[PDB]
């Protein structure tokens, strides 16, 4: 199968949120995935910042490929760093998946109570993300 | 209405003028409100009205974000743009229309600065969220005018990518 | 023409609400504060709605009711719908499907005791008091609380403006 | 001499990492990568040394693998910001690698390095 990992990064490099869909097993190793990739999102970011200074493309499909960890970047106008990291490729899912992530993010970013670079606990957003994952990633 | 927004904004200014003691911190509070506006409008208009595609380069983003923000705020782009050689950090964005005068303005004795700073606050929000930390001053020179002090790392960064 | 975008007014209202939540810790205070600012709104909203149209003063309640619904459809560009009269016809209910102020904002669950769009109730109050007319208005249902659409009450307890424009003052 | 030919630099990797795919002469491959790192460090491609030190880390051993990870860490960070906290993240793994066999001095100092940029980037 494919592994599933989403991350949300504030402008101030704050990891706002992270979402998972992989078949549940060895939860300690899934947390290892989390920090592995959250700290991979570190050089990925130190890289993708100049990459975004190069191209203002819709979405930076590939930033690094660790030969088992894959870096896909959809950076926002507010520079919100977004990365999907997976052991397997699925480009068509990920492109418009980051699209729909961005969309529901706009929806839940409008609310005045949110302030820049802040974790968002809205389980409505959780189920919106889950529906997207079942649409564009999971089967 | 026009006048409902003018009224709600008069209550803005008055709430500040209440729980704020002196003018410059009142302008600071206006600037905070402006940051609040920008913080979400910029992400909105990345897609719908900005060709859905990101733009990074300085002057293009300056002018185009100027225009798109003004179209979806008042539908009136800023009348001119000056970027000053004598200080490459010093750019001026100037709009003859003050957002303030929806209600025509304040006493002309106590507060030299006005909503002009609150609009400057929205400006600062969008710039710094695009990737352009900057400080903005509102001056009553040639009507409502502004001046932007970009970020040093940013100023070096684009000064370097002046070429490809 | 209104010459302005609905989202910009919504953002200014959100700026107010968030700033109140910050400056003052309690929902009750921030709500009473905003109700005061809306009271002071009404003192100019009602004179404006009169400058647009010199409506008749009052022969009956529902005349004031459709006057104010006209005004609501004026500045908010949204047609309200009066309903739910008293047996005594004195008090009615007012319906807004979606307030530019109320909408584009949902509420964090901590603020349930907050009544969000109460600025409008304040608006009605001050608007009726500068017109020397004594009424009580509170949102019996609000779009945010799970109500279908924002519902108000309009309790016109008594009168302060007489038939001759001399009045009591 | 000062010519620092990028041509010979790339050929050198063609006779090091690319020769590791051809024959199993990892001894001569690691010899080449060692001096290629120093000559590419004097040049400007410090990320090049780092990338082939990561391509030597997977093989190496335990103390050796951790040593190449520590070399890759500073090399990628020296050229430009790229790897400013992932270098720290991977010397935390290289830290326990040194502890298992990695030099105790190297372990503590690379751990201290990691903690320094961790505080710099707390988030």
């Amino acid at each position: 199968m494919s592994t599933y990992y989403f991350v949300i990064v504030g402008q101030n490099d704050n990891p706002i949120y992270e979402k998972e869909f992989s078949t549940v097993n060895k939860e300690l190793r899934k947390e290892d995935h989390r920090h592995l990739t959250q700290f991979i999102a570190h050089a990925a970011l130190d890289l993708v910042d100049e990459h975004k200074w190069k191209t203002a493309n819709m979405q930076l499909k590939s930033i690094d490929r660790f030969n088992q960890w894959f870096v896909s970047a959809f950076i926002t106008a507010s520079q919100i760093r977004f990365i999907i990291v997976h052991d397997n490729k699925n480009d068509e899912g990920i492109k418009n998946f980051f699209n729909e992530m961005y969309d529901t993010y706009i929806k839940n970013s409008m609310n005045a109570f949110y302030r820049i670079n802040t974790p968002i606990k809205s389980p409505m957003f959780e189920k919106k993300s889950e529906i997207f994952g079942r649409k564009y990633l999971l089967s | 209405s026009q006048s409902i927004v003018a009224l709600l904004f008069s209550e803005i200014v008055q709430y500040s003028q209440s729980r704020v003691f002196t003018v410059p911190e009142l302008q600071t509070r206006l600037h905070d409100l402006g940051q609040d506006v920008g913080t979400r409008i910029i992400d909105l208009y990345f897609v719908r009205e900005r060709s859905s595609k990101r733009e990074t380069k300085l002057t293009q983003m300056l002018l185009f974000v100027k225009t798109t923000v003004w179209k979806n705020l008042f539908g009136k782009e800023a009348e001119k743009l000056e970027h000053a050689n004598d200080d490459e950090r010093t750019y001026y964005i100037i709009e003859k229309e003050p957002l303030v005068n929806t209600f025509i303005s304040v006493p002309k004795d106590k507060g030299s600065l006005n909503c002009a700073n609150f609009t400057a606050g929205i400006v600062e929000a969008v710039l710094t969220n695009c990737g352009f930390p900057c400080k903005v001053t509102a001056h009553w020179h040639k009507g409502t005018t502004y001046m932007v002090k970009f970020e040093d790392f940013v100023i070096a960064r684009d000064k370097q990518m002046e070429e490809k | 023409a209104k010459k302005v975008n609905s989202e910009f007014l919504t953002l200014t209202y959100g700026a107010l609400v968030t700033q109140m939540l910050r400056d003052f810790e309690n929902a009750e205070d921030v709500n009473k504060q905003l109700e005061r600012i809306g009271y002071n709104m009404g003192m100019r909203l009602i004179e404006d709605f009169l400058a647009r149209t010199s409506a008749p003063r009052c022969l009956e309640m529902r005349e004031t009711a459709d006057r104010i619904q006209q005004a609501f459809r004026i500045y908010l560009n949204i047609q309200p719908t009066i309903s739910n009269w008293s047996p005594a016809s004195d008090e009615f209910s007012l319906v807004f499907d979606s307030n530019p102020l109320t909408e584009f904002v949902e509420l964090p669950p901590d603020l349930t005791n907050l009544r969000y769009s109460a600025i409008l109730s304040g608006c009605i109050r001050g608007a009726l008091e500068m017109v020397q007319l004594e009424v009580q208005c509170w949102f019996v249902q609000d779009q945010l609380k799970g109500d279908n659409v924002t519902e108000l009450r309009v309790k016109f307890v008594r009168r302060l403006e007489e038939v001759i424009p001399a009045g009591e003052d | 001499l000062g010519t620092a030919q990028r041509k010979t630099y790339d050929y050198m990797e063609d006779a090091i990492v690319c020769y590791l795919t051809v024959c199993k002469l990892q001894q001569f491959a690691t010899r080449a990568t060692l001096l290629s790192m120093e000559c590419l460090k004097t040049a400007r491609l410090y990320s090049e040394v780092a990338k082939q030190l990561i391509r030597m880390t997977n093989e190496e051993s335990d103390l050796r693998s951790a040593l190449l990870l520590e070399q890759a860490a500073y090399c990628f960070l020296v050229t430009q910001p790229p790897m400013h906290r992932k270098y720290a993240f991977h010397i935390v793994l290289a830290g326990n690698r040194y502890s298992r066999a990695g030099q105790r001095k190297h372990a503590y100092r690379c751990y201290r390095q990691a903690y320094q940029v961790f505080q710099k980037r707390e988030w």
